[PDB]
RNA sequence: ACCUCGAUGUUGGAUCAGGACAUCCCGAUGGUGCAGCCGCUAUUAAAGGUUCGUUUGUUCAACGAUUAAAGUCCUACGUGAU
């Protein structure tokens, strides 16, 4: 009663790691429509709380939720107090639930709003360079201009199904 | 006891041995004929 | 002269404070780093380590999704490694193409 | 961390070359009016 | 009744992916701890005619072995125990910037 | 957690005791686990400047198991400070004088090479056997696994076992053996 | 097996030959082309010194090793499974198969060190006093060169030297 | 409990008083320690558990001395074993068939003659002295030239090492 | 001819030495053309010891008497703010 590809139980004949068997396409598939179904009925309900997103903005990627401030280092050329709208979201995440863009959720899907609150150069930077024996001396002083966002809303619509 | 880096049997009663982590030649017959691998 | 050249230095440095603590998290998780942040680039997931170090310490419940979704983003290679093309890719394993 | 995969499938072994990520504009008016193009 | 973590010990995690395959769906319901895995607290810790009035019992201890008690109880060693110089105590920021 | 904030920062910042079994364990992996313990780098909220360091019990540090020759090849040096006081020890010849001074070595070389090194090791408890006094043992939370997996004495295995695993050869039935 | 029985009634030695029972190859091999037991089971490459129940079956009741024409095996795995019992005794893993000890004699107390993965025998072994510089450093031998082909699932291969 | 093969009994704490010579059968002459014991007490026990060692520890005093001159901890102790204080204790390893209760007096009578005893006690102090002295070094002739160094160490240590070896013989109190 | 030419003259001795072992002596052990004493040779061993004098600036050496032996070296050819 033994295959011609059978090998008797040694240390080295099986895979230290234990097998794992994945659940079947088509058993998954209309799983998976329930998990999202069921998690679409928690946004039309209300059913969360506070939400953070993670947005891309100013080639960096924040971890930012409502009412909180991130510090951006150039200029947006928008007057104080403007409210604008972040489109490029990656994460929204709650208590008991969590969307992840692929690699960006759509626009009908999370709104995030900031507004420009304050404008204001940096502090003065030391850019000094020093050679020794070679008489290489010379400092520079910059002031990169910055600009401060405070995100007030994070709303998500009803649109997984 | 000769300390030889090749240990070389110097008749037909010397026999190799393998003790304490070297090699021996063991040879009763002629005591001389003993070496040990260097 | 180290202000000037500490600010490369920061930047090294925090990235390497933030792998620690990626690698840390996925441990309680039993998974380890280049397992994680290799199988999330493979389901399109774009995120850095200042996101994913953020995540392990204030959102640990979104951090063991990540986990989850990396392992069975990991098991989905296996599989498709030990056959040969007949059968599908794995649901997590399909690429969204953009034109 | 994942270049090679990517350049199998088509896009840039750095995620900040070309794509959704990098070509859209990051932020536009909340009334909607689409935001000056980035200098970048 | 596969599950790519095991849900025992933070929380019930449930991968799902949308009809269009654009987006990751991640239900994770927090889990309790039963009731069954906690042990009770412990609530619980004559002929006497004079008060038992509460009596001073600090007693005086040198330099050394204030310090040797103290680097057992906290485990640490004995040299931050050691006190510091006037330099060092007037560089200190007794008004540091406080966050959240 | 809609803790206060005093409570959530001291339970961020809490001190756990690990327990570890050094029974037929290598000393190094058993360094190896003790180190990122010690240091703290298995929390997320890890930092040096930080003291999140934890306590870290091994016990039976006396049966530990060393791989290949390094009971009679390692050797153990250090140096009084006085002249011809050079003394060079094997792994046998320190295990039998001090049962805990192999592990303590291996743990003391994986930290840092700093002045926190010295506050770490007062965090790390060794005991040769498995007695245990009760105000460390009753502070115990978690016993980690050990990282080697003890392979089984040929007297170990059940009956069903060996009757499962086939026999390869036939002997001659007229074979002294 | 063959078994031999002195027993001496009336200053008379008497030495007798009885054939006791002998186990027989489980049928039904999965390889029945192979040439030597090992690869005829795809054993090959699949076992190691922890393996005592694919030991036992090549040892003597003493734990001395079986010839290989008895056994039936090739030269390269005789080789192979001679080291790992070597390694198995010296990792006290085969507790049955101890030395005869001759009547009147008592082993001393000795230091019972825990080892595994044992090249050399332990007595034979000298200490490395001087480490050397780092391009030319004293390694620790770990395991045995014979294994070097064994099924490695990791990516790193065995370290023979510490 | 009688005595027993491997058995520790305990010391006294006898005073010096000075030399004698000694003669044998063999006409030898042999000079003796004279070794006054007086008021020697065993003041407390502790045993083998309580001494964090191999061998039972037990306390022992001599040489009375008066009781304004010691501090309050020392005079509360001598004050429950109903004792004069003792100016130097020592501390005997013992076994546990050779406990004695705390209070007993001791008497020279403990040894007999024949027995090979040990004792121990602070060497003469000299004070500071230099080299010569205390470690015997032949030191430079007092002619042919010498200058200012009659009785000084000389070299130490060598020129590489750029350092001194820790227990290198130098002046010192000896 | 790389370092030292804006304060180490070098040698030897005196003093005190630390270290290597390729061991002069003491210890253990093979071989011997090893009877026994003496010897020769090889492995192991650096814990301890390794003299006093005449001429000579001497190092060294010569011979004087000895000793279980009077080892080979290195250390800024140790040590000269001793
Ligand atoms: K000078
Ligand atoms: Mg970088
Ligand atoms: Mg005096
Ligand atoms: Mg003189
Ligand atoms: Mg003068
Ligand atoms: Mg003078
Ligand atoms: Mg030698
Ligand atoms: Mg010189
Ligand atoms: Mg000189
Ligand atoms: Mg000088
Ligand atoms: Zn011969």
């Amino acid at each position: 009663s033994y295959l011609p590809g059978y090998v008797p139980k040694t240390s080295l004949s099986s895979p230290p790691w234990p097998e794992v068997v994945l659940p079947d396409p088509v058993e998954e598939t209309r799983h998976h429509a329930e998990v999202v179904k069921k998690v679409n009925e928690m946004i039309v309900t209300g059913q969360y709380g506070r939400l953070f997103a993670v947005v891309h903005f100013a080639s960096r990627q924040w971890k930012v939720t409502s009412e909180d401030l991130i510090l951006i280092g150039n200029e947006l050329d928008l007057a104080c107090g403007e409210r604008i709208r972040l489109e490029k979201v990656l994460l929204v995440g709650a208590d008991n639930f969590t969307l992840l863009g692929k690699p960006l959720l759509g626009k009908d899907l999370v709104r995030v709003e900031a507004t420009v609150i304050e404008k204001t150069e940096s502090w003065p930077r030391i850019i000094m360079r020093f050679r020794k024996r070679k008489n290489f001396k010379k400092k520079r002083i910059v002031t990169t201009p910055q600009t401060v966002l405070r995100i007030n809303s994070i709303e998500i619509a009803p649109c997984l199904l | 006891f000769k300390n030889k880096t090749v240990l070389k049997k110097r008749c037909k009663d010397c026999y190799l041995v393998k003790r304490r982590g070297r090699w021996y030649v063991y040879c009763k017959t002629h005591p001389r004929h003993k070496q040990r691998q260097m | 002269v180290k202000c000037t050249k500490a600010r490369y230095l920061k930047k090294k440095n925090m990235r390497t404070l933030w792998i620690n603590r990626i690698t840390a998290a996925s441990q309680e998780h039993g998974l380890k780093y280049p397992a994680l942040i290799g199988n999330l680039v493979k389901c399109q997931v774009e995120l850095n380590r200042k996101v994913l170090a953020d995540l392990a310490i204030y959102e640990p419940k979104t951090f063991k999704s990540l986990a989850a979704l990396a392992s069975r983003r990991r098991h989905e290679g296996f599989a498709a490694a030990l056959g040969d093309g007949k059968e599908p890719e794995g649901i997590f394993s399909r690429v969204v193409q953009y034109h | 961390a994942g270049g090679q995969w990517r350049l199998q499938q088509g896009l840039a072994a750095n995620p900040s070359g070309y794509g959704p990520l990098t070509e859209l504009p990051d932020w536009s008016y909340a009334d909607g009016r689409p935001a000056p193009p980035m200098k970048g | 009744t596969y599950s790519p973590l095991p849900d025992d010990y933070n929380c019930n995690v449930e991968l799902a992916l949308t009809s269009d395959g654009r987006t990751i769906v991640c239900y994770h319901p927090s889990v309790d701890i039963p009731y069954e895995h906690t042990k009770p607290i412990p609530r619980p810790d004559h002929d006497q005619v004079l008060k038992t009035r509460l009596e001073e019992k600090v007693e005086h201890l040198e330099e050394g072995p204030m310090i040797e008690q103290l680097s057992k109880m906290f485990f640490t060693t004995k040299h931050r125990w050691y006190p510091h110089g006037r330099y060092h105590r007037c560089r200190k920021n007794l008004n540091p910037p406080k966050d959240r | 957690s809609s803790f206060s904030r005093a409570p959530q920062q001291w339970a961020t910042f809490a001190r756990i005791w690990y327990l570890l079994d050094g029974k037929m364990q290598p000393p190094g992996k058993l360094a190896a686990m003790a180190s990122i313990r010690l240091q703290g780098l298995h929390k997320p909220v890890y930092h040096a400047l930080s003291d999140c360091g934890d306590h870290v019990v091994i016990m039976n540090t006396r049966h530990i198991a060393f791989s290949g020759n390094k009971w009679e090849q390692k050797v153990y040096s250090s140096h009084t400070g006085y002249p011809g006081g050079f003394r060079q020890v094997t792994a046998a010849q320190l295990h039998l004088r001090d049962p805990v001074a192999i592990v303590k070595l291996a743990i003391y070389g994986m930290l840092p090479k700093n002045l926190h090194r010295r506050t770490m090791m007062e965090r790390l408890h060794l005991f040769p056997d498995e007695y245990i006094p009760e105000d460390i043992l009753k502070n115990l939370v978690e016993e980690l696994p050990q990282p080697r997996k003890i392979p089984k004495r040929l007297d170990e295995y059940t009956q069903e076992e060996i009757d499962a695993f086939p026999r390869l050869w036939t002997p001659p039935e007229d074979y002294r053996l | 097996f063959r078994e031999v029985v002195e027993t001496q009634e009336g200053k008379t030695t008497i030495i007798e030959g009885r054939i006791t029972a002998t186990p027989k190859e489980s049928p039904n091999p999965p390889n029945p082309s192979g040439q030597c037991p090992i690869c005829r089971w795809n054993l090959k490459h699949k076992y190691n010194y922890d393996d005592v129940l694919l030991l036992s079956q090549f040892i003597r009741p003493h734990g001395g090793m079986l010839p290989r024409k008895i056994t039936g095996l090739c030269q390269e795995e005789h080789r192979k499974i001679e080291e790992c019992v070597k390694m198995a005794h010296r990792a006290g893993l085969l507790p049955n198969h101890r030395p005869r000890l001759p009547e009147g004699v008592v082993p001393k107390s000795k230091p019972q060190l825990n080892r595994y993965l044992t090249r050399w025998a332990p007595g034979s072994v000298k200490p490395i006093y001087k480490k050397g510089p780092r391009w030319n450093r004293v390694r620790m031998p770990v395991g045995s060169p014979l294994l070097r082909d064994n099924v490695c699932y990791s990516r790193t291969p065995w370290k023979l030297y510490h | 409990h009688p005595w027993e093969p491997g058995s520790f009994r305990v010391g006294l704490i006898a005073l010096k008083l000075g030399m004698m010579p000694l003669w044998t059968k063999d006409g030898q002459k042999h000079v003796v320690t004279l070794l006054q014991v007086q008021d020697c007490h065993v003041l407390k026990y502790t045993s083998k558990e309580n001494c964090n060692g191999k061998m039972a520890t037990l306390s022992v005093g001599g040489k009375t001395v008066s009781r304004f001159r010691k501090a309050t901890s020392i005079l509360e102790f001598y004050r429950e074993l109903g004792l004069p204080p003792k100016q130097t204790v020592k501390i005997f390893n013992i076994t546990d068939n050779a406990a004695i209760k705390p209070g007993t007096p001791l008497y020279a009578a403990h040894f007999r003659p024949g027995q090979y005893v040990d004792v121990t006690a602070k060497t003469i102090g000299k004070g500071f002295q230099g080299v010569m002295k205390r470690w015997g070094f032949k030191g430079q002739p007092a002619t042919h030239g010498q200058t200012k160094t009659h009785r000084r160490p000389g070299a130490v240590a060598t020129g590489d090492i750029g350092r001194v070896w820790p227990g290198t013989k130098m002046p010192g109190k000896m």
